[PDB]
Formats: structure tokens, C-alpha cells, sequence
């Protein structure tokens, strides 16, 4: 719903720039280049050929050179629309017929989905992205020694509500108890530096004692 | 200007340009869509960060010395020492050079704004907010996702510091 | 002797008839609510110290915008943000908004023949 | 009015516009010629008693003097006066390095042979203007005299 | 984006070897990222099933 209220200026200077160039050809007929008319109905009224001539010359110069500038302006600008349309193909394949971990190729935020939508001249990509959002501030460590071992988040970060310790995702704030499924082993638990201590929770040692 | 390029202060001369029509237009059009272009070009690179993002002073970031690549405190125009390394290494005729709309010192408040959030925070302030994280984590996440587990990072930290800061 | 661009800044005309006149690289000495720009003399502008966004660029950081009268101002680039970072300390996001943001991309100009 | 004319538009939209090129015109027009006090004129170089004949045609350097042009042209004796990179209502406007007078006598149809760039009897084999000369051909008849 | 504000897993787009870190740095009419990778080193040849 938003959509409706909200670039396309980055795509009307195609369509303006396209107009203001064919109008500039067209205007540059008007031009007369030294000639004593530009019209050459003038010329071929007033003049016959031998003096037609050199005033014919004068207009041809003035238009063909019109004409050579207007076509490579237009061989410039559409390298510029082939490199937009080439971006588009990878944005229609990488964003829409994908998702992208790509950082902002598919707007701001981790990139959902994306929907393509029809404009003149161009496409429209709906980027649809999560923003995080909500912060708190938590102590973190990067591992928990137990029994002298030095335990790490498998996939998360350990965080702190001041009494206890939990694992949670990096990106969303679901909060897990240490356990040997959350956490992974690695070497005695001297080495690594900013370590802390908590009690890492094994499924095992209650399941087996309450046999 | 076309105009005093072709003549100079001469009305007879400028008076027959008038017959060649809006090509005197055209060039000075061309240019004013080239100039504006480097401004947008500038912006899309540096204006990623919408919020100037400060180091703390007390640059605890876990044995990485940024001191190179961070701003230099003693400095009016806030570059870096490898900025300002670079920035060393690298009339009449109706000619005029403009300037840039950003200035050197705002492109480099953007540079230190986009480190900054890097150091302090990772990706999370380029993907929406600067969610802080200590560096030596940042670092063992980035080892995360180059396949390379991330005890390896914590260690191997002193290393892993100083074969950054020899590579600085 | 000087010679110089004469760039009118103007809001839309819908909005307001005032405009101010950048006179490019010359200095106000020369020229002739007056402005030494970085970029050139402006005249018609007032000179304000509040650095809102950008609006209509000038040039070396000066840009102009309509508050009625047109006011000339080195421009913001942002909040500023120390993150408190700590070593001992992560932020988390306890919540997410989906934004659906737009973006719009050429994709072809007119076929034309002559 | 300036931004709404070089647009081609009675709106205009929020922007910079390039209106317009300002100079400081100037103020006063300053003259600065030698001080050189003599008029030695072409008089000798017009009214000798005999010229020479084309084929060792006379040189005289005019220096060092003011030389009016103006009083030339206005003689109505010069059927010809045709000028070569400068022109006749400038002349006076001028200031050159050194002005070589060359004089002697042709049949009259064959004063048109003269011209830069020009060949025959003349331009072959007698005296030959170069085609990037600078200068004015004087003709005028004389035989009432010679 | 996909350096500095993010970790790229393209190959050679944030520099030789694995992607960690770009730093960016302000140049004149440029910029300079210093691309910080880790580049793995001292092989050993290893049996593999
Ligand atoms: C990380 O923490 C700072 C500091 O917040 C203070 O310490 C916390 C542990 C808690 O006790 C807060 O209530 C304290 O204020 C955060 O900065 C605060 O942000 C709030 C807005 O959310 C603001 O009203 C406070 O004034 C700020 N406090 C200070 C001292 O500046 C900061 O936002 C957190 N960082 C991130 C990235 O979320
Ligand atoms: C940190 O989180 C734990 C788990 O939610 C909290 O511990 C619980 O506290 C309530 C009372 O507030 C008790 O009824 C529960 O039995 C506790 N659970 C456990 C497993 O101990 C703890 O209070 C939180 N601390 C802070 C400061 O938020
Ligand atoms: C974390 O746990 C370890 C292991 O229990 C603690 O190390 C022991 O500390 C006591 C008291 O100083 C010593 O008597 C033991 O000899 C230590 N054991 C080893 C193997 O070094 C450590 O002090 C704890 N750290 C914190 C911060 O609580
Ligand atoms: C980071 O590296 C810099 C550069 O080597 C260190 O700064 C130097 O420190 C020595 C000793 O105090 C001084 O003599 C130099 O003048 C310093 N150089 C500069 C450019 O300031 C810095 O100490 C290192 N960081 C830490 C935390 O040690
Ligand atoms: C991995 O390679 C590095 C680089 O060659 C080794 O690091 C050096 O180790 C010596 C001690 O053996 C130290 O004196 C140096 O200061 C280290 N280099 C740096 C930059 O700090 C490291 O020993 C090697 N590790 C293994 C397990 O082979
Ligand atoms: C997460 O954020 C959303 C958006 O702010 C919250 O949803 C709103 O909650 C308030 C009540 O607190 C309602 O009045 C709004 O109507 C809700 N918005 C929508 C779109 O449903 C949500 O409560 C937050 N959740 C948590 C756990 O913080
Ligand atoms: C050659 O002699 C004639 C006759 O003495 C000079 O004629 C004068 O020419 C000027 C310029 O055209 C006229 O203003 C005078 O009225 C003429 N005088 C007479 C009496 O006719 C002529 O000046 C001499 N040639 C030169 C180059 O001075
Ligand atoms: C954090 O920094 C303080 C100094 O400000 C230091 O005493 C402490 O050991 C550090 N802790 C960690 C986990 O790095
Ligand atoms: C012109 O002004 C009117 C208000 O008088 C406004 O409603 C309209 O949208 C404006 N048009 C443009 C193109 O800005
Ligand atoms: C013009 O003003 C600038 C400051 O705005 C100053 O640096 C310069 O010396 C002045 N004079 C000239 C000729 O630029
Ligand atoms: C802008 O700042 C200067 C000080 O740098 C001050 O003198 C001036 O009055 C300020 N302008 C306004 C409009 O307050």
C-alpha cells in the first residue's frame, strides 16, 4: 500500500532525453549554416543550379553534421540503455527467478523475494527485504569454558541477560539454552581470550539418569 | 561557453554562430548532464551510509590496529594516513573546471562513516541498523563464512592480528 | 577580464517566483543577500547555519532550498552515531519490519528511423 | 525570465540552470601607436617622371613614416585599388613592419594578369605576387603620359 | 555493498582469496577499497575417501 505513494526520474531522462534530441534535429532545420534560406525550396526558387549549389553545400554540411551528432548521441546513450537493460536481466535473475545474499543488489536489508512490474521503457523491481529491527544490547562472549573445555554457538551467538547464558540466532533474538546440540568443542579452554563460564546443559545426563 | 570559445568578445563572430543553430546549445547541455552525473556518481558510492557512525576513543577492537585506515585525530580535514598517502601520490579561453558538490572532507566523513560502521558493527549497518559487535566475533563470523570454523579465529587471534597489522 | 556561468536557483515555479543567481568563480567584488560561495557569488540567498539535506546543488558542499525565502546552507550528511561499542557486547534485533522498496530500471529508449 | 526563455518554458521546475554567460564589459577604448613624427609618403613612388619597365621593377621601402591610406583611396586617378588580405576602410587602422612599394607600367588588359595567383606574361616572366600577399594593387592610365 | 557493507562469496570480487573485510578509502576523483582476504597456505598432501 505504500507503493502507491512512492525513481522515475532516473527513467523519464529516457524519455526526455530522446524527445529534446529528435527536437533539436528537427529545429536545427531552421538553421540556415551561411545559406540564404533554410529552406532549400528557397534556394531552388530563387537561385538556378550553379549558385544553388555552393548554398546547397552550406545546408547539407549543417544537416549532415545535425544528423552525425544526433546518431552518436544516440549510439552513447543507448551503450547507457544496454548496460541499465543487463543490469535488469541480472536483477530479473538474481532477485526475482532467486534470492540474493548479495548485500543491497536487491534493495535495503537481507533480500526476500522480489516482483517485477511492467513501466514504460523500463521495469519496476518490489523488493522485498526484512529489516531488522528492535535492538537490545546483551554481554556476549565468543565461547563458554566447561570442565576445562571451550565450547562455541554452532550457529548463533551466546548472549547474556546479566544471570544466565543462551545461544540465539545472529539476526533474530530466539533464546536457547547451552546445550552439546547448540554448542561444538574445540581444544582446552586456555587459548581463547574474553572466555566465561556456564554450565553447558548434555540431553544425555538427565535421560539417562531418570532411567 | 561555446561562444567565447568559437569568438571571445566579438558580436560579429557570435552573431554567425547564431546561423549554426543550437549546436552552441547542445554542447553546453551535454556537459551540464556529464557534470551533474559525477555528483551522482560520487553520491552512490559514499552516500551508502545514512547516519555518520563515530569510532569510540577507546579503540579496543581485539589487536587490529586500524590506525592507518581510521581518521587521524591531529588533522583539520580528517583523512586517514593511507588517504593521505594517496592524495599525495596520485584558462581564459571559456574553459571552467567546477567544483565538486562533495567536498574532499565530506567524502571522507562518509569514508570514516562506512569503516566506523564496519569495525564496530559489521554488515548490520549497511543491512539497516548498526547493531554493535565486538570485532574478534565480526572476525570469527567472517571465518564462519569462508567455510573456516570459527575457533579458528579465536585461536589463532593473535596471529591473525598481527598478520593484519604487518599487511596494513 | 572575468567572465563566469550566470546559474539561476530556483524552486518550482508553482512553488515560489524568487530565485538566486550563482554567479560561478567570480568574487563579489566584481560582480555588480550577497554570498561568497566556494563555487561563486550568490546572490539572493540567505546564509543559515542549520546543515539540512541537500535540495538544489550549488557546489563545495553549499546547496539551496526554499524555507518563504531561498536559503543557502552547507549540507548534512547524516546523524551522528557512536554505537557504543564495547568488547564485551552484541546488539540483537528482538523484532524485523518487511519493507517493500522500489526500484526502477531503463530497460529500452524509442526505435527510431531517419 | 532568462531561466524560463533558455528552457523553452513558461514553468520551470526546481533546479540550477545555466542561464546565461556574464563578462564585465569594457569600460573605455585605448589607442597606442608609435611616436613616429615623419609622413614620408608614396608621393615619389605615384608621381616619378619614369617609372621603371615591369621587368626590373622598382622597389622602395616606405618605413619609419605615417602613411594615411585614406588620401589614396580617395584618388579618383585609381581605376584599380584591388586589396589583398587587408581592406581599404581599415587600412588606417593599422600598423605595419615594413611597407614595400613596388612601381613600373603594363598594358592596360594586362593589369588583370597582376593578381596573386594569377600566370602568364607577367606573373611568368616579369613579376610574380606570392599567394598569401598582404597588400594593394594600384592601376591607373597613362597614356597621357608615357 | 557487497564488500565493505557486507561479505561477498564471488570470487575475486573483494580481492584474492576468500573474502573477509574491505576497508573503504577516499582518493582523488576514486575510490580505494583494501580488500583484507584469507588466503589458505602450507599444503600438506593428505589420503581422502
Ligand atoms: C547499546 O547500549 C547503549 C547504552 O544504553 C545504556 O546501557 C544499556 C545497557 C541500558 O541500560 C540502557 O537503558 C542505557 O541507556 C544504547 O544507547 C542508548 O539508547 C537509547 C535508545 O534505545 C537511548 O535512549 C539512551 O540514551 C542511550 N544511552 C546512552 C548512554 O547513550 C545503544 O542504543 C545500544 N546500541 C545499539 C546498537 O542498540
Ligand atoms: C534471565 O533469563 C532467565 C530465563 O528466562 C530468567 O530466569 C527465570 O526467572 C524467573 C523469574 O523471573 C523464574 O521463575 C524462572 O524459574 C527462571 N528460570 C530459570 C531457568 O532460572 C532470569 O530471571 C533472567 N534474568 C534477567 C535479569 O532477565
Ligand atoms: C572458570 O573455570 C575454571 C575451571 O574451574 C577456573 O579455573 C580454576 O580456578 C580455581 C580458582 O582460582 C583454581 O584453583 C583452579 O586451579 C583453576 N583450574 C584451572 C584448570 O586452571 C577459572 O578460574 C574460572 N574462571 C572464571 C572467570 O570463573
Ligand atoms: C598502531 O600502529 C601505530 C604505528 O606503528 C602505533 O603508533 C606509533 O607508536 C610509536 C610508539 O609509541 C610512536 O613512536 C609512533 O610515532 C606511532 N606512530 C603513529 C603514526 O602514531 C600504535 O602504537 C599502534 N597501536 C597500538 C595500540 O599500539
Ligand atoms: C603459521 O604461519 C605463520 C607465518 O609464518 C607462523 O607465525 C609466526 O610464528 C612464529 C613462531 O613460530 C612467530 O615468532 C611469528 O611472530 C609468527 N608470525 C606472525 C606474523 O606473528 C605460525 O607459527 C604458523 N603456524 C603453524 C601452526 O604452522
Ligand atoms: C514487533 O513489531 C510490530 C510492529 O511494531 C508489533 O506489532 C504491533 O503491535 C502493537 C501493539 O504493541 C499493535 O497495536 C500494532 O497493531 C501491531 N502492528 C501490526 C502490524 O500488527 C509487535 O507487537 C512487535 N512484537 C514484539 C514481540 O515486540
Ligand atoms: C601626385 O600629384 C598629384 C597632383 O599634384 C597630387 O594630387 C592630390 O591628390 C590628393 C589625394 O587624392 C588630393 O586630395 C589633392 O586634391 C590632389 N591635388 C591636386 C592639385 O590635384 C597627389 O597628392 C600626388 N600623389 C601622392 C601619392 O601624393
Ligand atoms: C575489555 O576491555 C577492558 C578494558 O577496557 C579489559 O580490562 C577487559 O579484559 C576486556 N574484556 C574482553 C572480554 O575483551
Ligand atoms: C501547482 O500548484 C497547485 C496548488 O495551487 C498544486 O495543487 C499542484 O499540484 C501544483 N502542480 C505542480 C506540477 O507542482
Ligand atoms: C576569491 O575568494 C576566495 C575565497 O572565497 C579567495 O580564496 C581568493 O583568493 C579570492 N580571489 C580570487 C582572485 O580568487
Ligand atoms: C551562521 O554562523 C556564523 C558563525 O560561523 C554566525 O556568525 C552567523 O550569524 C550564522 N548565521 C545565522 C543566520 O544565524
Amino acid at each position: 500500500g505504500k507503493i502507491q505513494d512512492s525513481a522515475l526520474g532516473k527513467l523519464q531522462n529516457v524519455v526526455n532525453q530522446n524527445a529534446q534530441a529528435l527536437n533539436t534535429l528537427v529545429k536545427q532545420l531552421s538553421s540556415n549554416f551561411g545559406a540564404i534560406s533554410s529552406v532549400l525550396n528557397d534556394i531552388l526558387s530563387r537561385l538556378d543550379k550553379v549558385e544553388a549549389e555552393v548554398q546547397i553545400d552550406r545546408l547539407i554540411t549543417g544537416r549532415l553534421q545535425s544528423l552525425q551528432t544526433y546518431v552518436t548521441q544516440q549510439l552513447i546513450r543507448a551503450a547507457e540503455i544496454r548496460a541499465s537493460a543487463n543490469l535488469a536481466a541480472t536483477k530479473m535473475s538474481e532477485c526475482v527467478l532467486g534470492q540474493s545474499k548479495r548485500v543491497d543488489f536487491c534493495g535495503k536489508g537481507y533480500h526476500l523475494m522480489s516482483f517485477p512490474q511492467s513501466a514504460p521503457h523500463g521495469v519496476v523491481f518490489l523488493h522485498v527485504t526484512y529489516v531488522p529491527a528492535q535492538e537490545k544490547n546483551f554481554t556476549t562472549a565468543p565461547a563458554i569454558c566447561h570442565d576445562g573445555k571451550a565450547h562455541f554457538p554452532r550457529e548463533g551467538v551466546f548472549v547474556s541477560n546479566g544471570t544466565h547464558w543462551f545461544v540465539t540466532q545472529r539476526n533474530f533474538y530466539e533464546p536457547q539454552i547451552i546445550t552439546t546440540d547448540n554448542t561444538f568443542v574445540s581444544g582446552n579452554c586456555d587459548v581463547v581470550i574474553g572466555i566465561v563460564n556456564n554450565t553447558v546443559y548434555d540431553p544425555l545426563q538427565p535421560e539417562l539418569d531418570s532411567f | 561557453d561555446c561562444t567565447m570559445y568559437i569568438c571571445g568578445d566579438s558580436t560579429e563572430c557570435s552573431n554567425l554562430l547564431l546561423q549554426y543553430g543550437s549546436f552552441c546549445t547542445q554542447l553546453n547541455r551535454a556537459l551540464t548532464g556529464i557534470a551533474v552525473e559525477q555528483d551522482k556518481n560520487t553520491q552512490e558510492v559514499f552516500a551508502q551510509v545514512k547516519q555518520i557512525y563515530k569510532t569510540p576513543p577507546i579503540k579496543d577492537f581485539g589487536g587490529f590496529n586500524f590506525s592507518q585506515i581510521l581518521p587521524d585525530p591531529s588533522k583539520p580535514s580528517k583523512r586517514s594516513f593511507i588517504e593521505d598517502l594517496l592524495f599525495n601520490k596520485v584558462k581564459f579561453n571559456g574553459l571552467t573546471v567546477l567544483p565538486p558538490l562533495l567536498t574532499d572532507e565530506m567524502i571522507a566523513q562518509y569514508t570514516s562513516a562506512l569503516l566506523a560502521g564496519t569495525i564496530t558493527s559489521g554488515w548490520t549497518f549497511g543491512a539497516g541498523a548498526a547493531l554493535q559487535i565486538p570485532f574478534a566475533m565480526q572476525m570469527a563470523y567472517r571465518f564462519n563464512g569462508i567455510g573456516v570454523t570459527q575457533n579458528v579465529l579465536y585461536e589463532n587471534q593473535k596471529l591473525i592480528a598481527n598478520q593484519f597489522n604487518s599487511a596494513i | 577580464c572575468s567572465f563566469g556561468g550566470v546559474s539561476v536557483i530556483t524552486p518550482g515555479t508553482n512553488t515560489s517566483n524568487q530565485v538566486a543567481v550563482l554567479y560561478q568563480g567570480v568574487n563579489c567584488t566584481e560582480v555588480p543577500n550577497v554570498f561568497q560561495t566556494r563555487a561563486g557569488c550568490l546572490i539572493g540567498a540567505e546564509h543559515v547555519n542549520n546543515s539540512y539535506e541537500c535540495d538544489i546543488p550549488i557546489g563545495a558542499g553549499i546547496c539551496a532550498s526554499y524555507q518563504q525565502s531561498i536559503i543557502a546552507y552547507t549540507m548534512s550528511l547524516g546523524a551522528e552515531n557512536s554505537v557504543a561499542y564495547s568488547n564485551n557486547s552484541i546488539a540483537i534485533p528482538t523484532n524485523f519490519t518487511i519493507s517493500v522498496t522500489t526500484e526502477i530500471l531503463p530497460v529500452s529508449m524509442t526505435k527510431t528511423s531517419v | 525570465s532568462e531561466t524560463k526563455c533558455t528552457l523553452k518554458s513558461f514553468t520551470v521546475e526546481k533546479g540550477i540552470y545555466q542561464t546565461s554567460n556574464f563578462r564585465v564589459q569594457p569600460t573605455e577604448s585605448i589607442v597606442r601607436f608609435p611616436n613616429i613624427t615623419n609622413l614620408c609618403p608614396f608621393g615619389e613612388v605615384f608621381n616619378a617622371t619614369r617609372f621603371a619597365s615591369v621587368y626590373a621593377w622598382n622597389r622602395k621601402r616606405i618605413s619609419n613614416c605615417v602613411a594615411d591610406y585614406s588620401v589614396l583611396y580617395n584618388s579618383a586617378s585609381f581605376s584599380t585599388f584591388k586589396c589583398y588580405g587587408v581592406s581599404p576602410t581599415k587600412l588606417n587602422d593599422l600598423c605595419f613592419t615594413n611597407v614595400y612599394a613596388d612601381s613600373f607600367v603594363i598594358r592596360g588588359d594586362e593589369v588583370r594578369q597582376i593578381a596573386p595567383g594569377q600566370t602568364g606574361k607577367i606573373a611568368d616572366y616579369n613579376y610574380k605576387l606570392p599567394d598569401d600577399f598582404t597588400g594593394c594593387v594600384i592601376a591607373w592610365n597613362s597614356n597621357n603620359l608615357d
